[PDB]
């Protein structure tokens, strides 16, 4: 009946993380969570939460902590923010307008950029309307821009919708990768299970 | 109606010492942060100085990390950027910024609220 | 038949509003990123306004708080409101499809916005008497706004002819010189006429050009 | 703030030679972000290049695309009479941004200006103003000086110039400048003359006329 730290180190340290896209997301629950610790960690260039100051959430208990994880590019941060709109924003990944979370980023150059590139951190790039908030949307159906349809095939009016980042060493911060972890509390009629210390 | 006034710009001689203030009102509650930009004239804006006011936590980037102390008055409501041991290559117009979240980010993006800018010169 | 077409461009005082247009086909406004991109006379390309296919909006700088795009789905319709405008927005306007990582595959021709205070009037035409090969021409003087077309011989000379961009005077009115070399032997056995359009003021002007 | 630049801003080659387009990226960008159009005189843009290298759709083999982070270059192998025109590159960052153009003009031999000169009509000093135009005809390179002397005297902030596009057959250029004065100042004065300074010219040539004569 011990109660243990969370995994946040299996987030945050994983070897490779999931495209925006196809974002990966982890319920957190029956732990002890130091939230102070991972915002005083320096590497986290970005560390904001909403409505909740970072150092009150070691005194607050939750039915569950979701812990949302991807790469962009460096000057598509600022899109994963209440509020925001753009590419990432709008066909990839949502936060919903009262979003009371944390968003936690840092540049991940290093570990997920290749000589050649990445082609395998991608994006969506085609989308007919705005994803919902927390939606994630893994379709590679061709996209029909026209009034033809386009029948599984690509062509004049028809696209491939996602597209590669191409992660390089030699691209500027702006077009560098970026690892995000975006933090949502839960809180239910049922017992806490995710406590600060 | 949030609104940023700075001033306490100026020149100085290297070593020399100055202070910033940015005047932020218009928040309706203390969940917002405060960051300070500065613009070299041929290069990009980077911060250098981060404030979260809920939490009273204060960042700064590793040149200025012994030379910079940001800090807040809550009376009137203004944040100060207190740099000594100027450098010439501190040489930039400052602007203060301000984001609608608790916490820090160096992209300048991520801030919705920008003061005019206020010109810091060192002497070679 | 993929293709843009423009309108509701024209002439417009300091502080005016004007509505331009720009109907798709095979493409669907509905579906694309869309954008309206201008260009000044003379000047480079400036991207002025996008639109998602899920909604969302951007705009440059310069204009900001004044423009406004929208889209019509079902006329396959792209639109661009523009308020409070300003002698600097005096450009032609392109709407196009942009493709992103593709580019931009689809252009319109372009419609063309002019801001001024001046008020449309048709040129005066004067004649350039002639005095191997001589020149001569006319001066299509003071007209507002662009632009002005000019033939000669109902557009049966054609060679040598050479008909100049207009220059804007500090009046606020336009004036170009339309000329043409010609053996000087047929001077005396042959007429010159310029035949002066200019639309937006209606004006039709024929200007027999003699030697002095 | 990304800044495109491109340089040359005009590029004087002739046809069948090879053209090389640079575009500079104030910051390292993937090449997927960048693009070339094609705009003729007259014309819309067209799409030319995607993403640094691929050919838009109906473009010919000859133009290709290169370039890696902030260096980017359209190569033309051979121009043909078509390609010569305004070519832009536009990055997607924030926003799509182009960059500021480089024309490519037809580099061909020199060609001296003829040199004309019209006083004002009968017609129009009735009106009460005078307008007098000097004509420099097909001529090359585009480089050219006009001096209007009016009674000997240089005369300066009360004429302008006008430059047509390089002529499609034989590549030259010609301009007009109109000196313009009140009926009344142009009767104050007697010699007439602008002055066109051009290599094509070993020696300024000078046109005047006598006012009433
Ligand atoms: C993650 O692993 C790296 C080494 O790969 C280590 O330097 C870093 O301290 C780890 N982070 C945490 C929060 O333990």
């Amino acid at each position: 009946h011990h109660t243990n730290l969370c995994p946040f180190d299996e987030v945050f340290n994983a070897t490779r993380f999931a495209s925006v896209y196809a974002w990966n997301r982890k319920r957190i629950s029956n732990c002890v969570a130091d939230y102070s610790v991972l915002y005083n960690f320096a590497p986290f260039f970005a560390f904001k939460c909403y409505g909740v100051s970072p150092t009150k959430l070691n005194d607050l208990c939750f039915t569950n902590v979701y812990a949302d994880s991807f790469v962009i590019r460096g000057n598509e941060v600022s899109q994963i923010a209440p509020g925001q709109t753009g590419n990432i924003a709008d066909y990839n990944y949502k936060l919903p307008d009262d979003f009371t979370g944390c968003v936690i980023a840092w540049n991940s150059n290093k570990l997920d950029s290749k000589v050649g590139g990445n082609y395998n951190y991608r994006y969506r790039l085609f989308r007919k309307s705005n994803l919902k908030p927390f939606e994630r949307d893994i379709s590679t159906e061709i996209y029909q821009a026209g009034n033809k349809p386009c029948n599984g095939v690509a062509g004049v009016n028809c696209y491939f919708p996602l597209q590669s980042y191409g992660f390089r060493p030699t691209y500027g911060v702006g077009h560098q990768p970026y690892r995000v972890v975006v933090l949502s509390f839960e809180l239910l009629h049922a017992p806490a299970t995710v406590c600060g210390k | 109606q949030v609104q940023l006034v700075e001033s306490g710009g100026g020149l100085v001689q290297p070593g020399g010492s100055l202070r910033l203030s940015c005047a932020a009102s218009g928040f309706t509650n203390d969940f917002y942060s405060i960051a300070w930009f500065r613009q070299a004239p041929g290069k990009e804006r980077e911060g250098v100085s981060w404030l979260s006011v809920s939490d009273n936590t204060p960042t700064y980037v590793d040149s200025v990390k012994d030379r910079f102390t940001i800090s807040r008055h809550n009376a009137n409501n203004t944040v100060y950027l207190q740099m000594n041991m100027l450098k010439p290559e501190d040489t930039a117009i400052y602007y203060c910024a301000a984001g609608r979240f608790a916490g820090r980010d160096t992209w300048p993006s991520s801030y919705d609220y920008w003061g005019q800018g206020t010109q810091v010169t060192v002497s070679s | 038949e993929v293709q843009l077409l423009e309108s509701g461009g024209g002439l417009v005082q300091p502080g005016g509003s004007l509505r331009l247009s720009c109907a798709a086909s095979g493409l669907t406004v509905r579906s694309n990123y869309m954008n309206w991109v201008r260009q000044a006379p003379g000047k480079g390309l400036e991207w002025v306004s996008l639109i998602y296919s899920g909604g969302s909006t951007f705009y440059a700088d310069s204009v900001k708080g004044r423009f406004t795009i929208s889209r019509h789905d079902s006329k396959n319709t792209l639109y661009l409101q523009m308020n409070s405008l300003r002698a600097e927005d005096t450009a032609v306007y392109y709407c196009a499809r942009d493709l992103v990582v593709y580019g931009m595959d689809v252009w319109g021709q372009g419609t063309t916005v002019t801001v001024s205070s001046a008020s449309t009037k048709g040129p005066s035409v004067f004649p350039l008497a002639p005095s191997g090969t001589a020149a001569l021409g006319c001066l299509v003087k003071d007209y507002f706004p662009e632009p002005v077309t000019v033939s000669w011989n109902s557009g049966a000379l054609t060679s040598g002819v050479h008909t100049f961009p207009a220059v804007l005077q500090s009046s606020g009115l336009y004036s170009l010189s339309s000329v043409v070399t010609v053996p000087s032997s047929s001077l005396g056995t042959q007429t010159y006429i310029c035949n002066v359009n200019h639309k937006p003021s209606n004006t039709k002007v024929d200007k027999k050009v003699e030697p002095k | 703030d990304i800044q495109m630049t491109q340089s040359p801003g005009t590029l004087s080659l002739s046809p069948g030679e090879r053209a090389t387009l640079s575009c500079r990226a104030s910051q390292s960008v993937s090449s997927s972000s960048l693009a070339w159009y094609q705009q003729k005189h007259g014309q819309a843009p067209r799409l030319l290049i995607y993403g640094t290298s691929s050919r838009a759709t109906g473009i010919p083999d000859r133009f290709s695309g290169s370039g890696s982070g902030t260096d980017f270059t359209l190569t033309i192998s051979g121009l043909e009479p078509e390609d010569f025109a305004v070519y832009y590159c536009q990055q997607y960052g924030s926003s799509p941004l182009f960059g500021g153009g480089t024309k490519v003009e037809i580099k061909r031999t020199v060609a001296a200006p003829s040199v004309f000169i019209f006083p004002p009509s009968d017609e129009q000093l009735k009106s009460g103003t005078a307008s007098v135009v000097c004509l420099l005809n097909n001529f090359y390179p585009r480089e050219a000086k006009v001096q209007w002397k009016v009674d000997n005297a240089l005369q300066s902030g009360n004429s302008q110039e006008s430059v047509t596009e390089q002529d499609s057959k034989d590549s030259t250029y010609s301009l007009s400048s109109t000196l313009t004065l009140s009926k009344a100042d142009y009767e104050k004065h007697k010699v007439y003359a602008c002055e066109v300074t051009h290599q094509g010219l070993s020696s300024p040539v000078t046109k005047s006329f006598n006012r009433g004569e």
